[PDB]
């Protein structure tokens, strides 16, 4: 509903990295060279998203502000690797604005982190917390929640997103220092 | 006349392994004693390569022999197919030089495509190339791999000098030995990608490294005349021209862009193809491999 | 005997020692690239060997 300043990002297909790898590289570059000095308005929804085939990211769409894009796209934390993807263009916000509140948050993924929490500041049974981790115990994003991770943990990327309901309503909220929404986002369409 | 039942071409453009080390930027003028990137272990067990605490610059060094004699097979049953192939490749060499294919190989040396995922998001990458005739640099080139593109092919003066050197090496006019150094910029203690073994990272005597067939794949990435789409740029020169990461395969024997079909028509039946398709055929002959039925 | 290890090399030489006791009785030294591979041409130390 409030996707006035709109932009897109298309990572071109090449044999030097996967589409999820290119999306993770673009997301890490945006999180390092967009919320480096801070900021308020950052909206990064799936501009070419399809959450039915289990693919969380294969296209980028930015719904940000005017001054947030006039000074948030001219740094070396964004440029440099522009030989795979391309630049963007500005577009106005139409009357059709679905309230797709896109966020940048986490989800429950610890199958033994409850035991660490009980040992640190809980005083709970750590053996039952370790043995209480079945396949039907973890409840994370089973839809395409693309987790662009780093080279610190061997475990693969689970869900890290705050998606909203796509309808004909309006829902906007406060953007964080990483390109998300803390109660809503800009439009998507 | 028929096809030779056994063909075998020795490869040209024979690279050595990539000895990855690490250092600090603007000390590249004395980058001989830089410490190597050591493969270590952390967590199940994985192998992880990193940078030192006071380092932010990768160094990837290898050498490259350019051989020449790019038409003669190393094993051939027929004596009519063999000299028919020799005179066909001699027609290719005398009507135009190697300078087109060698220009594209010098472009793949000019940028840093032998850096695979240690290039993505780099601040500055410089590809230094020296010419070695004895133990002394006979000609020194310096580049900038982010200025020179990856999906298009352009012109320069030093790139044309390097392409002339590669074209003299591929024809048999001399002996060319080049050493290649690619400095980079990643960050103060970030992660570098070596090549994985059958996880296990590839190594030598206490140094992470890259396989030589990987750098060879990054050098035979030439052909733009798969005419379907230029959004992917160029791909690797190989028959039934295919990408395993893409999973698809263009240049099929469905249409007649195949190496085998073009080679059969241009050697046996004297059907001279377009100039770009014969550039592809001579690039496959420079690649080498096991041919024949 | 250098089969592929001489194909495209800078300089190849073959030096040959004659061993009587644990001692070189007569030494030679050649240039394997100057000496051809298609013809058998004469030389002084080649005739000695």
């Amino acid at each position: 509903m409030a996707m006035d300043h709109y932009l897109d990002i298309r990572l071109r297909p090449d044999p030097e990295f996967p589409p999820a790898q290119l999306m993770s590289v673009l997301f890490g570059k945006l999180h390092q060279a967009l919320v480096a000095q801070g900021g308020d308005r950052i909206g990064v929804s799936f501009p070419d998203l399809d959450e039915s085939r289990s693919r969380l990211g294969e296209r980028l769409r930015i719904h940000a502000s005017a001054d947030d894009l006039r000074a948030l796209l001219a740094r070396p934390w964004l440029e440099g690797l522009r030989d795979h993807l391309q630049f963007g263009e500005p577009a106005v916000v139409p009357h059709p604005t679905p309230y797709r509140q896109v966020s940048r948050v986490q989800a429950k993924s610890n199958p033994e982190r409850l035991r660490r929490r009980l040992m640190r500041r809980h005083d709970l049974s750590e053996e039952e917390a370790r043995k209480r981790i079945p396949d039907t115990v973890a409840r994370a994003l089973d839809l395409p929640f693309v987790t662009l991770r780093s080279q610190s943990t061997g475990q693969h990327f689970r869900l890290f997103i705050r998606h909203g309901p796509l309808q004909v309503t309006a829902e906007e909220g406060g953007f964080t220092c990483y390109g998300l929404s803390k109660g809503g986002f800009v439009p998507w369409f | 006349l028929s096809t030779a039942s056994v063909l075998a071409f020795e490869r040209k453009l024979d690279p050595s392994d990539a000895l990855m080390s690490a250092g600090a930027w603007a000390q590249r003028d004395a980058s001989q004693e830089w410490p190597a990137v050591t493969v270590r272990e952390k967590s199940q067990t994985v192998d992880v390569a990193n940078l030192p605490s006071d380092a932010d610059t990768l160094k990837v060094r290898f050498t490259l022999r350019v051989l020449g004699g790019a038409g003669t097979p190393s094993a051939c049953n027929d004596a009519a197919y063999r000299d028919k192939l020799l005179q066909t490749v001699a027609t290719y060499v005398n009507d135009q030089g190697f300078a087109e294919l060698a220009r594209r190989y010098a472009h793949n040396l000019a940028n840093a495509r032998f850096l695979w995922r240690n290039r993505v998001g780099a601040e500055a990458v410089e590809v230094r190339i020296n010419h070695i005739r004895q133990g002394e640099v006979a000609r020194a080139w310096r580049f900038d791999a982010l200025a020179i593109g990856l999906r298009d092919f352009k012109a320069d003066a030093e790139l044309d000098a390097l392409a002339e050197l590669i074209a003299s090496g591929l024809s048999g006019s001399g002996h060319v030995l080049l050493e290649v150094v690619a400095f980079a910029r990643i960050g103060d203690g970030q992660e570098v990608f070596p090549s994985q073994e059958l996880k296990t990272l590839y190594s030598v005597r206490d140094a992470a490294a890259i396989h030589s067939q990987k750098i060879g794949n990054a050098l035979r990435t030439i052909d733009t005349w798969y005419p379907d789409e230029d959004g992917l740029g160029p791909i690797a020169v190989e028959p039934y021209g295919s990408v395993t990461s893409q999973g698809k395969a263009y240049r099929q024997p469905k249409q007649k862009l195949d190496f085998y079909t073009l080679l059969d028509n241009w050697v046996l039946r004297d059907e001279a193809p377009a100039v770009e398709q014969q550039h592809y055929v001579i690039a496959n002959l420079i690649r080498g491999g096991v041919f024949g039925e």
